[PDB]
């Protein structure tokens, strides 16, 4: 979705489009869904033979 | 992490089907082992990579941001 | 009962793998 | 004597650890169902 | 290609079976002799027979294990 | 491919055991039936499969390509 933006938001640095700080809120959100996926798996996989 | 004939053939085979487990036992003990150093490693390789991904994202983009102001 | 010495002691041996 | 008892008192613990995971692996046929 | 090929291969010989396939001295001789060298009363007849067919059907499922293992 | 009150408790649980692993050897087998069926259907159409790759890409180009020498 990005990259299908790429080509249609102005090019401009005095300020964001409300659409890209979107896109970006949503992107930091599913890496976040990532992280906390993998803390979950990596509690899940836990055993007495290597962690009390 | 953790710092008649019959009755003679029977017997022969709990006898079996239990150093068959113990067997079992051992092999089993050594692919934990070789479990737990892979761990290990992979532990050293977070805090590795963590400091990598912060050294060299400071060490790309700080001289210039410094000699900016 | 040597033989079954052996097979009260495999007995044994399984339950206890069964337990821990 | 006793050997005999202890032995016979470890295959019932035997046999009630197995017909006790046959129980559970029943209802995970039957969760199976369910999502089938 | 060429390597998804070769993994598609080496994936079903490392997963065939018994009942599938039939492992051969020829096989067996040609990659695990040389090769690896040039590279790299009524209830007493009860656990009479319940405990006998128990130790087959243990014996058994080892052998079937066994043949994976020399496929692997 | 191929082609008093304790000691007669025991003795039921131990035909139990039985029991249950002839019923498991039978749904194993029963299960191997459909994984031979799988495979010679998939060999089956490895075959086609690579005919069809063969005869449809021959039968899109040969025509103008003969045409051309
Ligand atoms: C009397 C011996 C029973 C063996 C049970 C094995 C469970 C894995």
């Amino acid at each position: 979705f990005l990259l299908l933006l790429a080509d249609k938001v102005p090019e401009t640095s005095l300020s964001v489009p409300i659409i890209i700080r979107y896109l970006m809120f949503i992107m930091i959100l599913v890496a976040f869904s990532v992280i906390l996926s993998v803390v979950v798996l990596n509690l899940h996989h836990r055993s007495p033979n290597t962690h009390t | 992490m953790k710092r008649n004939p019959d009755v003679k053939s029977a017997i022969e085979g709990v006898k079996y089907i239990a150093e068959h487990m113990k067997s079992d036992e051992e092999s089993s003990n050594a692919a934990e082992e070789w479990k737990y150093v892979a761990m290990v490693i992979d532990h050293i390789l977070l805090c590795v990579f963590m400091l990598i991904c912060i050294i060299g994202t400071v060490s790309v983009f700080a001289g210039r941001l410094i000699e900016l102001s | 009962p040597q033989d079954l010495k052996e097979a009260v002691e495999a007995i044994k041996y399984i339950a206890e793998q069964l337990e821990s | 004597h006793d050997e005999i008892k202890s032995g016979i008192d470890s295959t019932n613990y035997i046999v009630k650890q197995i017909k006790e995971k046959n129980a559970y692996d029943e209802e995970v046929g039957n969760w199976n169902l369910v999502g089938q | 290609m060429l390597i998804v090929m070769n993994c598609v291969i080496v994936l079903n010989v490392s997963l065939r079976t018994p009942n599938t396939h039939s492992l051969s001295e020829k096989i067996k001789h040609l990659f695990l002799g040389f090769l690896p060298k040039y590279l790299g009363a009524p209830e007493i007849k009860s656990c009479v027979e319940a405990c006998n067919f128990i130790a087959k059907s243990t014996k058994e499922q080892n052998d079937s294990g066994s043949e994976n293992e020399n496929w692997v």
